[PDB]
């Protein structure tokens, strides 16, 4: 059955029991450049099978406190392994990904997860003067991703942040119509997972990966995690798909924290 | 030399025009196009999709994500679970979700709407509820008994969890007006039990249920208006 | 020549007793359920000649809007040389109007028409008379050099264009071609200008995450042409743009709050877009 | 070097399937070296809501179980 | 071809026959249908007159005043809201437009709006001022208004509006049919909302009418400049006409003039006809 | 570019302009026509249809609903029972009659015009009625005598309940002012008892008649004008 | 694209035929997308008065006694 | 007269105007052209 | 007299190609006895760099030895 | 329209002769491309110069 | 009869003062009879038939001694 689904990319492997089918943003999956619509002239790296593979970021636990998480998703996978170097090596870069997003639990346990993928994810400033925006490091959170919160305490670290309410998404939007961005639920009275396959979306054919993030994800408890406190883990898995590189250079390194 | 009469419009500025204008950059070289992805023609195409409804915007739960959340139990009640009056560009709750926001740029409307609801329960637990949706110009449902009279469906609790119903495109008028309007209405949408929730041992006794609404095929707009949304000092 | 869609039309319907039921779906897997009522009820057949017209995006910003509203003064006084000129950041941001309307996308292309609505009125009791006066909007592209003054070289616009537009006559228009450099404009930007390096400062990005650090399309300047008068004359200029053989990629949801500057940033007072309902069963 | 299009319909017209003739018609004519200068395009009223609405890798019938 | 004439004359003789066109019964319901040529002996006479300007379109195809609106363009504080003014999209502030236009008792149309526009120095001391654009938009029913003159809502995003120099050929815009009906009606014997058992002992007496039920929005019209140490006032007129019209069902003329925008009457003005001191009198 | 000269009559408004202009509302969708029943395309149509004269002015039967009952009686007489000076739209007793209002917004009419009359007396009672129009120009019919010079019909009284009397279109002028015009005079249309009414016993006596006028098919009007009818404070 | 139209007669015109003289003759382009932007509609002299003057159900004929 | 609307734009000044006017000279006798070397059609002929 | 020429390409215009439609032509008539009255003529995009680049008497190509 | 030139893929070279090697002494401006420098893609190129015609300059 | 011809003067006053409000409108019986040429040259005929076109010229000046700013009427 269509519950049942088995994701393959590179040299690794995403077996899944319970899948609300799959999700593909606008119907368009994933290809490399054209020769008709190319701005860089060199020939370009195709880092097949080092960079389309699955990897896992660190899980978060969710709790009926939790009002979210969120990750910028090429920022997510910056340090990863080869994909993390071939980014830091090459000043343009494109590529899409599958986002596979598991969450377990007893049939016995209530509640519900809803992911949702966002081109251009800008996420509010923390501080109300509004005379500074949020740092290089504050806005690029790495692997861990950040959370969201149910309250505005915008005080003049705080300075250079983001903050957002989960309940306008940090964008000042309601996050009722959340869905109009591609995104699957998962429901734990339904399924343990969603998967969303991504295309590289922007006004550019190709960008450079240390200064923009072409998507970013967010979860959101949708329904309370009631249990008859209680916790359950949530795991983020991502890939890359038709990854290509161009403008090859010496090593970038961004500023440190 | 060729004998004209400049007619009454003449030298003014509509502000809803078409004409030709010169360029002011003539041969300018534009940058050809890409095929980016995501293409929209025509926002009806986003009218259609899916998004909640801040339903429970009553004290304590007013503009936070706790809105979104309609509440359920397995005791025993014959009051109404929820009601909404169908005015999808004037109600408190209706104006905010995509649909009402796309519409509050219009004056004007027709077409049926889509309701989804969706149980955010315990897969132990089990039941059945009535939605039901009452045409205009007449006491709103007060009970079930109203709400087995008008147009209505049996949404049993199940795998296939979701459910939708569809509030008919009826009305005397072809085309509604957004605003509120004493003469035009779109009727009432409300929700009973048609069973007590069923819940198992050492299974939440509550739940919550999420609702959404969106644009049937047949919908429209009629005319763009300024909407009373977002303002400016 | 041919007769354009129609909306979704209805087939004559009899009540099933279906053991298939589209009813029933699963919103999990992302999709929406398509019941139409005919799925639901019974339903007559209905003919359908209703449009979408007014819904095409070419049609729902097809409407020029103020965008920006600039001001000049024709005085003779030795402090307001300054003030007989204005230069101001092109962008779509000061008004929120037209600003909501373009976020529900991410991403949109088009050519503009700039048209502008000149108006004045005397800011000083003297009352004096002054002569029907020449207006002077100039544009100078990004890093192009600008006037120091009113009087000055600059305004000579030997390459830069420029419009010169007389006081009551029709208000003054010109058409600009999509000038992006990307294949679209984007409306927002996640992202940086420059990528703070290890050898950098803790808050490096401070004064630059955003559309803010990327967006520049340069300035209007904008004169008197008349030299001044000893009655001062206060002048205005609102300017009105449209957007004109525009597509648009990736949409979003609408803005909920008030805006308030130039990125997406939200203000504490204003946090709170519903309004409160006694109860979940009211109506 | 003109076209000539249809017009949308108005109050007169007992066609609304734009056939009622030659009587409905309007003609224009480019008269700038740009495009960026023409009129507004021609209305194209084609639509796929199915990109935002089941924009779903698997085909979904509307009567299939949604998940089997 | 030919536009069609009105009925030409035959020729006829004496009738000694037992056809008679002369007589009838008018209880049926129908018009006599007698002409000269049943009633007497006629000649011939061709006819070649045209109902032309008895046509509808003809009929209602000149502009009438609708509005008169008042705006101040005022440098004193307490007059400031002066600078702009909201009416309601009506045809009923002039009589001798409904007049017409409730003869029938549907219509279906298309508009065209114009605007006239004069200005004064209603103080006592004139001086300069320059000269005044106008603003004149569409403020649809559901829109936000504005509270004043330089209220941001003025922005027209959406709602359509002209921008009007002073002494440049008077403003026109074409508005197309905007019924949410298949006719724009006349006439509403009804309520808005049916009052139900309880509630209001004996509501409907604030909604009754047409006058309830049609809301078409406003129009507002702002001066677009600045105050001045002198003022002026200046006057726009509406002008309207029915433009691709077509009528159903049609009505007496109203003897009494009205009351107002509903059908009521005033005591003071309820005998429509002059006497004549007898039947036998010309 | 094209070299052009504005002549006389530019940047004006006319009310009777018919010129073309820009949509303030680009692209609306019109709701879709019906059949609405009862659709009229010309204003003649309504001037064919016959409706009531209000013949009876007489001081204290104006503006009630006995101003369109024409009494009769069985006394015999032989003076005139009506008087018409015809101008549907001047005369006092027709301007205010749907033709007549119709004609209140025209300058100039042409056409014969049709009275029709209605008995609504006893079914018992009969006799005869004589219903003249007389052209302009002429001592009005003070008797039966110059009511039978003119233009004629007898109308029997029986089964019939109505009839119709047409005075032709005889004018010198192809049409006729609307207005009071001395010069273009209507003539007199009147009534002259036949014969006394034959009343049997145990009947009123007295009963009533209704006149209707209305416009002949081969009835036109010219220029629009603003009706006299209507008014209204600044 | 324009169309052209039979101009109403004037003082030193043809007779009411109209067909004498091809001069006779007002020559239309419409300029806007809208049809509710287009010039009024060509007189229309069709009538039908039966509707309000003799809506009889049953067939009566001028000659025939109205009663019977 | 044929009936014309002037829209915005009329009775203004752009210095990237593309249109007609009138000769100031009518009939001047244009001086014929002479080839000259080095004919320049484009500016990146000289960026190049 | 009129001639009918092709627009420069806007943003939302047809592919490159610069050959479909009808709605990317323009129509201009000369209305003056002086061509130097006409608008400007239309842009030649002819370029001979070569000119002013490789104005040497023997050819050469990019790979052969320069001296 | 003429438009301007595009880039062609192209690999490795162990050519005798070298487009990068020149001699500015003759007068002639150097004239390598990125695709004699280093490996490059095929790329379409329709960025047409006609903002830069003398005519428009 | 090619030309036009002037066929009358019609004399309008917007007035502040309390009396001549009349003054701001004038009505004229229509007629040609008011000019002698035009008169004369029509009288040639009996009978005439001919459309008519009227053209109209609009003068006006500040007849007081009190000369202060009017915006421009209509
Ligand atoms: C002589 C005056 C020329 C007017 C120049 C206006 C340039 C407008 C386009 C630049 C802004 C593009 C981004 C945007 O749509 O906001
Ligand atoms: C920018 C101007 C748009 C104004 C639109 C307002 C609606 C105009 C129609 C008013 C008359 C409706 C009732 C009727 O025709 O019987």
């Amino acid at each position: 059955s269509d519950r049942v689904r088995q994701i393959t990319l590179g040299n690794s492997t995403i077996t899944t029991q319970e899948a609300a089918n799959a999700i593909v943003a606008y119907g368009e999956w994933p290809t490399y450049i054209n020769d008709s619509e190319a701005n860089p002239v060199d020939a370009p790296t195709e880092p097949d099978v080092s960079s389309n593979r699955f990897y896992t970021l660190e899980s978060v636990s969710w709790k009926t406190t939790s009002r979210g998480w969120w990750w910028k998703l090429p920022d997510c996978l910056k340090d990863m392994g080869m994909f993390g170097q071939n980014m830091y090596y090459h000043y343009l870069g494109r590529s899409g990904y599958t986002i596979h997003v598991q969450c377990n639990a007893s049939k016995f346990h209530q509640g519900a997860l809803g992911v949702f993928l966002i081109p251009e994810f800008v996420m509010a400033c923390n501080t109300e003067s509004k005379t500074s925006y949020v740092s290089y490091i504050n806005a690029n959170p790495g692997e861990r991703g950040g959370e969201f919160t149910n309250t505005y305490n915008p005080s003049n670290s705080e300075g250079r942040k983001f903050a957002a309410l989960d309940y306008l998404l940090g964008s000042g939007v309601l996050a009722g119509n959340a869905f109009v961005y591609p995104h699957q639920i998962i429901n734990l009275r339904t399924n343990n997972s969603a998967t969303i396959v991504v295309p590289y979306v922007n006004s550019l054919v190709i960008d450079c990966m240390a200064k923009h993030n072409n998507w970013g994800i967010v979860i959101l408890p949708l329904a309370p995690l009631a249990f008859a406190s209680p916790q359950v883990p949530i795991t983020v898995t991502i890939a890359p798909m038709c990854t290509e590189f161009n403008g090859l250079r010496n090593i970038t390194v961004p500023v440190h924290q | 030399g060729l004998p004209t009469m400049n007619t009454p419009g003449s030298n003014q500025f509509l502000t809803s025009d078409d004409f030709q204008s010169p360029c002011a950059l003539p041969n300018f070289d534009v940058t050809p196009p890409i095929h980016i992805p995501g293409e929209v023609k025509n926002m009806m195409e986003l009218a259609e999709i899916d998004t909640l409804i801040p339903m429970n915007a009553v004290d304590g739960k007013v503009n936070t994500m706790e809105m979104y959340q309609i509440p359920l139990n397995d005791n025993l009640s014959k009051a109404p679970i929820f009601c909404l009056s169908l005015s999808p560009a004037s109600d408190k709750r209706l104006s905010h979700t995509m649909l009402g926001e796309i519409l509050n740029y219009y004056t004007h409307w027709t077409g049926s709407i889509r309701f989804t609801f969706l149980f955010c329960g315990s897969m132990m637990a089990t039941g059945k509820l009535l939605l039901s949706y009452s045409p205009p110009g007449a006491k709103p449902p007060t009970n079930r008994k109203d709400a087995m009279l008008g147009t209505h469906i049996i949404w049993d609790l199940g795998l296939q969890s979701s459910c939708s119903m569809v509030a008919p495109w009826i009305s005397n008028t072809v085309y509604r007006r957004c605003a509120r309007d004493d003469f035009t209405e779109g009727g009432f949408i409300t929700c009973f039990y048609q069973t007590r929730i069923v819940v198992p041992a050492s299974t939440p006794t509550s739940m919550f249920m999420l609702g959404f609404v969106s644009a049937c095929p047949d919908f429209s707009v009629r005319l763009l208006r300024d909407t009373p949304h977002i303002s400016q000092s | 020549v041919s007769q354009p869609p129609s909306t979704q039309s209805t087939e004559a319907t009899s009540g099933v007793n279906s053991q298939e039921v589209p009813a029933l779906t699963a919103v999990e897997t992302g999709a929406s359920g398509q019941a139409i009522p005919s799925d639901v009820v019974e339903t007559r057949h209905v003919v359908n000649y209703k449009t979408r017209s007014e819904s095409c995006l070419e049609s729902f910003f097809g409407r020029a809007a103020c965008v920006t509203i600039l001001s000049l003064t024709n005085s003779s006084k030795s402090g307001e040389e300054k003030k007989h000129f204005n230069i101001w950041n092109i962008t779509y941001t000061d008004t929120v109007q037209l600003r909501r309307k373009l976020e529900f996308f991410t991403y949109s292309r088009f050519d503009l028409e700039m048209t502008f609505v000149f108006t004045e009125n005397y800011p000083s009791t003297a009352s004096g008379e002054v002569r029907n006066q020449v207006y002077q909007i100039m544009y100078i592209p990004p890093g192009a050099p600008r006037p120091s003054s009113w009087d000055d070289y600059t305004w000579q616009s030997s390459s830069n264009p420029s419009i010169f537009y007389m006081y009551g006559n029709a208000p003054p228009r010109m058409s600009i071609p999509y000038v992006g450099i990307a294949n679209a404009y984007s409306h927002f930007y996640d992202g940086f200008a420059r990528v703070p390096l290890e050898g950098e400062n803790t808050d490096a990005g401070d004064t630059f995450y955003g559309l803010v650090s990327i967006n520049d399309f340069g300035v209007l300047a904008v004169r008197a042409v008349n030299r001044s008068n000893p009655h001062t004359i206060h002048t205005s200029v609102r300017v009105y743009m449209k957007p004109k053989h525009i597509r648009c990629w990736c949409p979003r949801p609408p803005r909920a709050v008030l805006y308030r500057g130039e990125g997406v940033d939200m203000i504490s007072s204003a946090i709170l877009p519903l309004a409160k309902v006694d109860s979940i069963t009211t109506f | 070097g003109a076209q000539v299009s249809t017009q949308k319909t108005g109050a007169h017209e007992n066609q609304n399937v734009a056939a009622n003739g030659s009587t409905i018609n309007y003609t224009t004519i480019n008269y700038y070296k740009d495009s960026a200068s023409n009129s507004a395009t021609r209305q194209d009223l084609s639509q796929d809501p199915s990109k935002f609405t089941e924009p779903v890798k698997d085909l979904m019938l509307k009567t299939a179980p949604a998940l089997n």
